[PDB]
RNA sequence: AGCCAGGAUGUUGGCUUAGAAGCAGCCAUCAUUUAAAGAAAGCGUAAUAGCUCACUGGUCGAGUCGGCCUGCGCGGAAGA
């Protein structure tokens, strides 16, 4: 339940389409005083891993930059009719 | 055969089946028959496909019906020339965009379950699939 | 000790001499007649009980007459005057139907040793406590 | 068929048997009934109880990766179907004429009766045993 | 044999074969089994 | 992949006695002998019998399945 992430740069319909057909999709990462994070990650591994029933329950560790960021999936986007994810919300 | 008992209007503009469904979740029951393609299901493919799963299943089980007509579909009679009027309401239809649960089980086994929705899916005319309720 | 000549068994309860309906063209399928399952079918069924369906060999050869040994009993049909109801299963757990304890079924296990085949009493004892279970006679352990 | 471990179980049930044993017997029934069945396993009853495993899987590798840790010569008997029925109580039991007794008594083969491990010796049918 | 656009295994014994293009449907116990095309 | 290989005695078990009887309709879904076997997944029966599938299995010898995601193709595909 570890997994490694980018962060975004460009961040709208254009950047997240390019994205979302480049094998990655968008998410983001906020709670606590802090500033939210905008967070580029991996379809493929996401995808594998909400199958279990404690990835919408237990505590994830989000690796960014080096930095493991603790956090729960809060709400996410699936796609229409592709078994697929479009964004996930991850609260902290 | 499904309708709606009393309506506003008689007769419905054509109107425009565009954009992605919102009933896409697996709300109520444990499984579901998703419409991957695009269009409109008559009240009588409907009620064919329910009696197909209710069949297959037998006595046992619980379903739901996501989707319910609505809209009017007019029709002009034979050897009838064009205008004088708009035609004659002949069956109802639901407008069907891609991501729409139509039909939901419960209560039956994941192999079975299955097996009544192709029987369903094959008196559709629109393209479908199976999905399970996940969580969030 | 001989292999598979032919001998297959099928008959009803042993006081009903002489089956037609019952069995009829089955008992005399093979060269063997009727006639003879009355008379040496009732040898033997007069000395335990009449009115209770008891299994015998039927090697046929082609001499006229068949060499025969005997059995015991099934499980379920003992297991009505034993049981107490003359039905047994329906509806077993959906509606529980009867039941039975270790203590009687353990001893009319062991009366049937002769035909039965086993280890220990208490081996043969579970399993025909066992027969009760698909009854809806949950055994009463 | 079950996982690494749950033959590793089985085998290793069976070598700790070697180690708490001596006598042992083969049997081939290649023409088999299950009446025979209750005769062979009705007298390990007759002996006391349940323990005797009579354990037929005699593979080239199944129960000959046993043999390297317990009992060296038996790797040789491996060829065609066995068992390697291992005793308890009483050294030098009287289970192994009963496999060659009840060959007669209806039971079509029996291997060959061939033996296994007391005095490292093959085919011998020995009525010379403690009683 | 049918010549269904939609042929598939109907028992057991039913077997796929693709000769010279076209898939057929050879079946063991059921002659009728047997099927092209689709 | 094959493949001499096992895959039970009572279960005509009860219940609508016209038999339902591992496979039509009522649930149970025994436990023994055990290297194993569900009182049964399909075929076959007026029902049996008899073939098997899961499976203990005896061999050969290491890669095999069944789905997703799919980019190209295939059939469906008959007119003057
Ligand atoms: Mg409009
Ligand atoms: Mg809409
Ligand atoms: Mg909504
Ligand atoms: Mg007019
Ligand atoms: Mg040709
Ligand atoms: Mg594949
Ligand atoms: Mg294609
Ligand atoms: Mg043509």
């Amino acid at each position: 339940f570890t997994i490694n992430a980018e962060v975004r740069k460009e961040q709208g319909k254009g950047a997240s389409r390019r994205l979302r057909a480049a094998n990655k999709f968008p998410a983001i990462i906020y709670g606590g005083k802090e500033a939210p994070l905008a967070i580029e990650l991996d379809h493929d591994k996401v995808m594998n891993m909400q199958a279990k029933a404690e990835f919408y329950s237990e505590v994830l560790t989000i690796v960014v930059d080096g930095k493991e960021i603790k956090v729960k999936a809060q709400d996410v986007q699936r796609h229409p009719y592709k078994p697929k994810l479009q964004h996930i919300d991850f609260v902290r | 055969m499904l309708q709606p008992k009393r309506t506003k209007f008689r007769k419905m503009h054509k109107g425009r089946n565009r954009g992605l469904a919102q009933g896409t979740d697996v709300s109520f029951g444990s499984f579901g028959l998703k419409a991957v393609g695009r269009g409109r299901l008559t009240a009588r493919q409907i009620e064919a496909a329910r009696r197909a799963m209710t069949r297959a299943v037998k006595r046992q089980g619980k379903i739901w019906i996501r989707v319910f007509p609505d809209k009017p579909i007019t029709e002009k009679p034979l050897a009838v020339r064009m205008g004088k009027g708009k035609g004659n309401v002949e069956y109802w239809v639901a407008l069907i965009q891609p991501g729409k649960v139509l039909y939901e089980m419960d209560g039956v086994p994941e192999e079975l379950a299955r097996e009544a929705f192709k029987l369903a899916a094959a008196k559709l005319p629109i393209k479908t699939t199976f999905v399970t309720k996940t969580v969030m | 000790a001989k292999k598979v000549q032919a001998y297959v068994k099928l008959q009803v309860a042993a006081g009903m001499a002489n089956p037609s309906p019952p069995v009829g063209p089955a008992l005399g399928q093979q060269g063997v007649n009727i006639m003879e399952f009355c008379k040496a079918f009732n040898a033997k069924t007069d000395s335990i009980e009449k009115g209770l369906p008891i299994p015998v060999v039927i090697t046929v050869y082609a001499d006229r007459s068949f060499t025969f040994v005997t059995k015991t009993p099934p499980a379920a049909v003992l297991l009505k005057k034993a049981a107490g109801i003359k039905s047994g299963s329906g509806k077993p757990n959906k509606d529980k139907v009867g039941k039975i304890s270790r203590a009687q079924l353990q001893e009319i296990a062991q009366t049937k040793a002769a035909d039965m085949t086993g280890a220990d009493i208490e081996a043969m004892t579970r399993s025909i406590e066992g027969t009760a279970r698909s009854m809806g006679l949950v055994v009463e352990d | 068929m079950a996982l690494n471990l749950q033959d590793k179980q089985a085998i290793v049930a069976e070598v700790s048997e070697v180690a708490k044993g001596a006598l042992s017997a083969v049997v081939a029934d290649s023409r088999g009934v299950t009446v025979d069945k209750m005769t062979e396993l009705r007298k390990a009853g007759r002996e006391a109880g349940v323990y005797m495993r009579v354990v037929r899987n005699t593979l080239l590798r199944r129960a000959v990766e046993g043999t390297p840790f317990e009992c060296l010569k038996d790797a040789f008997v491996g060829p065609t179907l066995i068992a390697y029925s291992m005793e308890h109580p009483g050294a030098a039991a009287r289970l192994f004429k009963e496999f060659a007794k009840a060959n007669a008594k209806f039971e079509v083969k029996a291997a060959a009766f061939e033996g296994e491990l007391i005095p490292a010796s093959q085919i011998d049918r020995l009525a010379t045993l403690p009683t | 044999m049918k010549v269904r656009a939609s042929v598939k295994k109907l028992c057991r014994n039913c077997k796929i074969v693709k000769r010279d293009g076209v898939i057929r449907v050879i079946c063991s116990a059921e002659p009728k089994h047997k099927q092209r095309q689709g």
